[PDB]
RNA sequence: UAGCUAGUAGGUGGGGUAACGGCUCACCUAGGCGACGAUCCCUAGCUGGUCUGAGAGGAUGACCAGCCACACUGGAACUGA
RNA sequence: CCCGCAGAAGAAGCACCGGCUAACUCCGUGCCAGCAGCCGCGGUAAUACGGAGGGUGCAAGCGUUAAUCGGAAUUACUGGGCGUAAAGCGCACGCAGGCGGUUUGUUAAGUCAGAUGUGAAAUCCCCGGGCUCAACCUGGGAACUGCAUCUGAUACUGGCAA
């Protein structure tokens, strides 16, 4: 019911007095498929422990995003540390059109539409922080009407 | 243009029954399923995100026996059509003449159905068609030609259809051998286990 | 040297929202009042004062529904170095329709939503959402 | 010299003639003023197979448009009265 | 009604003919900027009724030389 | 940026040149094929690559690589030259199409026989 | 490629063309174009269209069609609407 | 195009399998033979070479080469930057050019609305029809984002006057 998904695994080194000592860094995202997303980075000496420490970090770092019956509300930019993530509302887009580390964070959000495009850097670690940043700042018409207009009807035509 | 090969090995690579070898014996019982697509079939590969798209795209193609060139034209026709692309693409595959006769139950397998339609045994609307990829329109009727009727192939196949799921978009009488195509199939009317979500995504790259 | 008096509104409002200022003031004009009247009836600004006899000071008063800003992003479109005009069928929809686009049409200054039922477009003043 | 003639179109062994108003010095499928209808030699009983804009044809013959042999039979074939 | 175009006189010492530049306010095809373009024209008129550097009225007429297919109509807001 | 400067000087495209400057818009050419010899590769590799200089019919003098194991080229026997560099030998920009006018296919090649010009085995 | 142009820019008169027009001659005026690129060099038939591209754009002009120019090369005229 | 005869008889190959990218072992050679679009393999235990088996992809086609676009938001109008990655002229004045505080009247030049002419046909798209289906042909519509004229709107830019 949480729909876990690992994205990428990278091997890093420390270069100590004895020599190179290696370590593994993972990148996982979780999400119930109804509007909640969350990522955990994680790092350990071996791959299964580096994955598992990313299992727990993502669960406690979940954020809530309101969805328009399975798609996002409006087109939005998602700039975060050289990664210019942009997505269009794509009403009934019939399949996730998204790139690397773009599909995993979106299919756990609970979507099957919207087109995506990533500009600038394509680093997996930054773009998954770019997608959540683009998702969280979005507002739906039921709370746009609260902050301005004081009416749900006239703000959407 | 056809497969012409071991049409149970395609089910072993996909890990599910594709109804390529249904026949009289319901349970297969000779497949060695999920353990030998080849020499190294015991091992489980990593199956990356492009792989789950390619296996999903091939699985629907292995079922209906449609090649890549003809299947890609079906996707472009489903893209230009109004509504959901995956719904139209499954409707286009379910509207094929060789598919619908298997849905009528006149063929035990789709390959048997594809051979039956090619041999001028389908007599649709009083107009004989031997094209497997003939897109049947709603409220049409299909029948069996007298020169190919009751020749121990179809009566062995129509008695195999009562253990099937009884499609609700068509009606079969099996006494006059006249099958009608009432409406376009819906998403809930078909198998409902196939995921058309991965199908559209693969053709976008 | 103070080329675009409309973008002077837009940089003061946007900085007024980030600085959590309750009210802002600027030298008023007829066009400055018209856009402020559009923002008044749409829900971005509750009221504005135009006090002044020879040097009117358009005293806008910013609102905050929560600790965040009501005016999320507001941008200048019809810059004096690049004028932008749009037809009735080419009026943009900022933020999937739930964000207005102040347009200077032949009947006056109003939103893109109001201009479409008017059946005529004009100069796209700004994108406020 | 303005003439009303047929333009050979369609696939091989499936001809489709479009009755057109063109100049006699032009080609068969070449430059023309305007088209005035079509004609289907290999037709069916579906709904059609011969259609002409007779009011525009009579407009051209007042300006000296010569009617060629086949369409003159087609003008007789369309049967203005019935 | 005849289509008349405005324009300002550039050169006058041309012996019963005159050079007038027409300014057109056109949009750029790509960048969308409004660049003021200039359209010079040889305009026919009587001997000298308008000086150098003034706005005149131009209409299209029969060609009268290797250039100058446009003639003058009237002179409004004359030179100073 | 600064659109006013753009109307005075538009965006100049990145002009690009091909890696095979032998009669652009042409798949293959033939040459008189003089001086078949060998060349040692660059330092990360070590071999005795069978390379060949080609005097093309257009007047160009270029060197080409002979793919496959063994050839029958000596100072003559006009061959077919196609594009494609080596990334092992500096200067070699082309490849010899085995199975052509005067260069036979590589012997005992059962796999990838469409390349190297090898026909189907008889039985 | 920063200067180009001397029937060249315009005017008067004559001749010429189915027709205006330095189209062509006599005379006079010293004009005319050009930094919103004149002249010079290289290359290229143009367009509806084609391919690609979400779009904007980019490349392209085979086939069908419209226009142009050419008919061994250069030049010239006759017949003929 | 339809009917009759005979029988599965007359009809399947091509590329790839280290990652990018779908697919693995074994044998032989040992920085040799050779592969390779890039990263890079081969140093006597090669999923990268050659062969065998197995598999993957496409299919009367399959690979290679050549050319264009895309990815390339590495020409950024949409849609990039200039402290250290490439990028502030050493500084200043200043012509053309570009932009320009605020109020009123006027103009409608730009802008917008409507109408007319035109934007050939063929081509794209949509709704249908006809070839056994499809390719293909065809009817109608839309489109041809453009240009010109006329009638208005006067909010914004421009001209004029104060």
């Amino acid at each position: 019911e949480l729909q876990e998904k690992l994205i990428a695994v990278n091997r890093v080194s420390k270069t100590v007095k004895g020599g190179r000592i290696f370590s593994f860094t993972a990148l996982t995202v979780v999400g119930d498929g109804n509007g909640r997303v969350g990522f955990g980075y994680g790092k350990a000496r071996e791959v299964p422990a580096a994955i598992q420490k990313a299992m727990e970090k993502a669960r406690r770092n979940m954020i809530n995003v309101a969805l328009n019956n399975g798609t996002l509300q409006h087109p939005v930019k998602g700039v975060h540390t050289g990664s210019r993530v942009f997505m269009q509302p794509a009403s009934e887009g019939t399949g996730i059109i998204a790139g690397g580390a773009m599909r995993a964070v979106l299919e756990v959000a609970g979507v099957h539409n919207v087109l995506a495009k990533a500009y600038g850097s394509t680093n997996p670690i930054n773009v998954v922080r770019a997608t959540i940043d683009g998702l969280e700042n979005m507002n739906s018409p039921e709370m746009v009407a609260a902050k301005r207009g004081k009416s749900v009807e006239e703000i959407l035509g | 243009a056809r497969y012409l090969g071991p049409k149970l090995k395609l089910s072993r690579r996909e890990g599910t029954d594709l109804f390529l070898k249904s026949g009289v014996r319901a349970i297969d019982t000779k497949c060695k399923i999920e353990q030998a697509p080849g020499q190294h079939g015991a091992r489980k590969p990593r199956l990356s995100d492009y792989g789950v798209q390619l296996r999903e795209k091939q699985k629907v193609r292995r079922i209906y026996g449609v090649l890549e060139r003809q299947f890609r034209n079906y996707y472009k026709e489903a893209a230009r059509l109004k509504g959901n692309t995956g719904e139209n693409l499954l409707a286009l595959l379910e509207g094929r003449l060789d598919n619908v006769v298997y849905r009528m139950g006149f063929g035990a397998t789709r390959a048997e159905a594809r051979q039956l339609v090619s041999h001028k045994a389908i007599m649709v609307n009083g107009r004989v068609v031997n094209i497997a990829s003939y897109q049947v329109s709603p409220n049409d009727v299909v029948s069996i030609r007298e020169k190919a009727k009751k020749q121990s192939r179809v009566k062995a196949a129509l008695e195999l259809a009562e253990q099937r799921e009884k499609p609700t978009w068509l009606e079969v009488d099996a006494g006059k051998m006249e099958g009608t195509f009432k409406r376009k199939p819906e998403r809930s009317d078909l198998s409902a286990d196939i995921n058309e979500h991965l199908i559209v995504e693969l053709y976008s790259k | 040297s103070m080329q675009d008096p409309i973008a002077d509104m837009l940089t003061r409002i946007r900085n007024g929202q980030a600085a959590n200022k309750a009210a802002v003031t600027m030298p008023s004009s007829k066009l400055k009042v018209a856009i402020a009247n559009v923002l008044k009836e749409e829900g971005f600004i509750e009221d504005f004062k135009v006090e002044g006899d020879t040097k009117p000071e358009l005293e806008l008063t910013l609102k905050y529904f929560q600790g965040k800003a009501v005016v999320e992003s507001i941008q200048r479109v019809s810059r004096p170095g690049l004028r932008i005009y749009k037809r009735k069928d080419e009026l943009p929809k900022v933020m999937a329709g739930l964000g207005i686009a102040v347009v200077s049409t032949s009947k006056g200054v109003m939103t893109d939503r109001a201009a479409r039922q008017a059946g005529l477009g004009g100069e796209i003043i700004c994108y406020v959402a | 010299m303005v003439t009303i003639r047929l333009a050979r179109h369609g696939a091989k062994k499936r001809p489709f003639y479009q009755v057109v108003v063109a100049d006699s010095r032009n080609a068969r499928n070449g430059r023309f003023i305007e088209r005035v209808g079509f004609f289907n030699p290999i037709a069916s009983e579906k709904e059609e197979g011969t259609r002409l804009d007779l009011d525009r044809i009579a407009h051209w013959v007042g300006q000296g448009a010569t009617i060629s042999d086949r369409v003159a039979a087609l003008i007789k074939e369309v049967n203005k009265a019935a | 009604k005849i289509r008349t175009l405005q324009g300002r006189v550039v050169s006058d010492k041309m012996e019963k003919s005159i050079v007038v530049a027409i300014e057109r306010f056109v949009k750029h095809p790509i960048y969308g900027k409004f660049i003021k373009r200039t359209t010079k024209l040889h305009v026919h008129d009587e001997n000298n009724e308008c000086g150098i550097g003034d706005v005149v009225e131009i209409r299209e007429c029969r060609p009268l030389s290797k250039t100058k297919s446009w003639t003058l109509v009237r002179v409004v807001e004359k030179a100073v | 940026a600064t659109v006013n400067q753009l109307v005075r000087k538009p965006r100049a495209r990145k002009v690009a040149k091909s890696n095979v400057p032998a009669l652009e818009a042409c798949p293959q050419k033939r040459g008189v094929c003089t001086r078949v010899y060998t060349t040692t590769p660059k330092k990360p590799n070590s071999a005795l690559r069978k390379v060949c200089r080609v005097r093309l019919t257009n007047g160009f003098e270029v060197t080409s690589y002979i793919g496959g194991e063994g050839h029958n080229l000596q100072e003559h026997s006009v061959i077919l030259i196609r594009g494609g560099r080596v990334k092992d030998l500096p200067g070699v920009r082309y490849h010899t199409v085995r199975g052509a006018l005067d260069c036979s296919g590589v012997k005992d090649r059962k796999q990838a026989r469409s390349k190297y010009g090898v026909k189907r085995p008889k039985a």
